[PDB]
This record gives structure tokens, sequence and C-alpha cells, in this order.
């Protein structure tokens, strides 16, 4: 047996298959009787008689030729908070602004969208991980060692302890109410290089109101946050006329003369 | 539940909310299976003469 | 004219005049309301868009 089926869902996509020899709008037939088609493939379910003209316009007639319809095209049906929502397919592109919704079957379900910050906890620990490595390497830089082998090396250059002083500045600073320190929200700022991250307060304080935290944190580009003072500190460092090159400088031209 | 009947996927940026969904009835296609029942796919009706 | 509601004894007041519009209504009444009263207009999914 021959299948037919529509491609897209939806009522809309209803089929008729007519034996009319373009009766339909190349010139009016009145629905010819080809003998094949007309008596093993019309597909009106029980139109012999002509309850659908031939028309311009959904030229949708047809035989009742052999069989019974199998399966009839469906718009899916939803309820959005007591509003009845029908649509063409199973999914649903249009349910609200950056949203898409795709069906499986019938049911009542209770969708929640909440804000996903689990981010920050990794962002803390990535950050606390890295300024621990940098001043560990600073301090090693310059620390006095007994062996006297690398007892201060660089000992002299401000640069190091310039940084190391203003980037925990920076991190114990704060702004008036808002955060009153960064240990407001689980960063033990302890000593330099004993820096700890304490999940729960953090994840807990920002759990219980998301928005003034996101507001502090935001602020960073006016009171511009905690981070961004970092990022012009850390600028003004790094920078091509930073101090870092500077020393860099002074010190290539040293070999130069030498 | 254990099977989702519908599965909302939500981009960025989208302020919070909640949904109260319920279906009632998927989309369909329209099928139409021949009941002429023919033992051979190269069946020719050669009275059909012409076009 | 004025749209006055109460909601949970808090009264609301929305003017209207002759250049209403759905939308126009629902953003007075969103706005007049400060987020106690939800307005929003959904796209029925029939035939003809009974909005």
């Amino acid at each position: 047996r021959l299948t037919l089926t529509s491609k897209e869902t939806g009522e809309d996509s209803a089929i008729s298959f007519y034996a009319g020899k373009k009766d339909a709008q190349g010139q009016y037939q009145s629905d010819p009787e080809a003998e094949n088609i007309f008596s093993n493939l019309g597909w009106e379910l029980d139109k012999t008689t002509q309850t659908i003209d031939p028309a311009k316009d959904k030229k949708g007639y047809g035989i009742k030729d052999a069989s019974l319809h199998i399966q009839t095209a469906q718009n899916a049906e939803f309820t959005l908070d007591g509003i009845k929502m029908f649509r063409s397919s199973n999914t649903v592109t249009d349910l609200g602004v950056g949203m898409t919704l795709t069906l499986n079957k019938t049911g009542e379900i209770n969708f929640d969208v909440q804000q996903d910050f689990e981010g920050v906890t990794k962002a803390m620990q990535d950050l606390v991980d890295a300024y621990n490595d940098l001043v560990t390497n600073l301090n090693a830089a310059t620390d006095y060692n007994s062996e006297t082998g690398t007892k201060g090396t660089l000992q002299g250059i401000s640069e190091v302890n310039s940084i190391r002083s203003s980037i925990l500045a920076d991190l114990f600073d704060s702004q008036v109410v808002v955060m009153l320190s960064m240990q407001d929200f689980g960063l033990s700022l302890n000593d330099a290089g004993t820096l700890s991250f304490d999940s729960s307060k953090f994840e807990q304080k920002v759990k219980e109101d998301p928005d003034s935290t996101e507001s502090f944190f935001s602020n960073i580009t006016e009171g511009k946050g905690i981070f961004s003072k970092l990022k012009a500190t850390l600028q003004e460092m790094t920078g091509k006329d930073g101090s870092i090159t500077k020393y860099d400088e002074s010190l290539t031209n040293d070999i130069k003369s030498l | 539940s254990d099977n989702p009947p519908a599965s909302l996927t939500v981009n960025s940026g989208v302020a919070l909310q909640s949904m109260n969904i319920n279906v009632t009835q998927l989309a369909q296609k329209d099928v139409y299976q021949s009941k002429g029942l023919a033992n051979d796919s190269g069946f020719v009706n050669a009275n059909l003469t012409g076009t | 004219t004025d749209l006055t509601f109460f909601s949970n004894g808090k009264e609301y007041t929305v003017t209207v005049d002759k250049n209403t519009t759905y939308r126009d209504l629902a953003d007075k009444i969103n706005e007049a309301s400060g987020g106690e009263i939800v307005a929003k207009i959904v796209n029925t999914g029939e035939k003809g868009t009974p909005y």
C-alpha cells in the first residue's frame, strides 16, 4: 500500500489527492474520471458526490476511492496560565523573549526560571589562586634567603613592594554603605599568599540577596566597583609606559653601556 | 518529574519567572494509507489510456 | 476617565483617553501600579489572533 503523508504538522497541512487533469486552476475539467487514480488512489475520505467544488481557492477536493483516513493532522494544544494556546508544530519558539518550548507529551508542568550564578565561585577561586601564585613568585623574587644565594635578588626595586601592597589595598579596599570589605562575602583576605575563599559565606550571602551583590560588582567598569580599581592599577603597572617597563628599560640600556 | 512532557529552553539575560503550563494535545500530521492493496509494486493499470 | 484599581487594600488609578490602545493600557497599568498589578497582552494561538 502506498503511504502518503504531509511533511508539516497542523490541521492546515491537510492534503487532498485530486484526480482532475488540472481541473483545479489549469482549466476546469469538472473532475474527469481517470480510471486508475480515480479507482485506486483518490483521497477525499468519502467524496464521490461533489461536496467540495474545485474552486480557485483551497482547491482541496478528491475522491472516495479506497481508504479510511488513518491519522488526522493536529495543532498542539497548550495552556499557559489558563490561556488556551495552539500552534502548528510541537516546537513553540514564541512563548517568550529568548525562550523556546519543545513538546514531548501531554500533562501539567511548572517551570521556574532562576538566575544561574554558580560561576562566581570558580571566578573567586581562580582569582585567589592566581594572586597566591603571583605574590609567592614576587616574595621568592625579593625573599631574604639565609643561604644568601638569592637573598634579596631584586631587593631595592620598589616595583615589587608597590605591586604587592597596592593589590592588597585594592582588595582590602571597599566603599561606604555596599561591601564593607571582601570578607563580607566569605573572601577571607588573609596575609599575603594565605588568602582563602570561603565558598559557603559567598554562596549564602549571594543567594540571600543577589541584587545588592550584582549591583556592587557591576559598579566595576559612579563609585567604580572593587575589581575596576584592580583593572586600573594593574593596567598602569603592566602598561607600555608603566613602571615595569621603566625598570626593564633601565636594565636593558645598562647592558648596552656595559 | 522523570519524564518532562515538554522541555523549555531559556537563553541568557531573560528575566526570572515561573510558568504554569498544561498540554492537552500534540501536533500531528495527516496520514493516508492506501486501502488498495497491490501484491506488486510494478502494478500497471493499462486501461488508463491517454494522460 | 480613571481606571481605579484596588489590590490588597492599595488603590491605583490610570487615566484613559480616546486614543486608548491595549498596549498603551497595559503599559499604563503596569506603570501606575508599580509592578503590583501585572498587565500583559498574549497573542492567542487561534485563527483570528484573538488578543
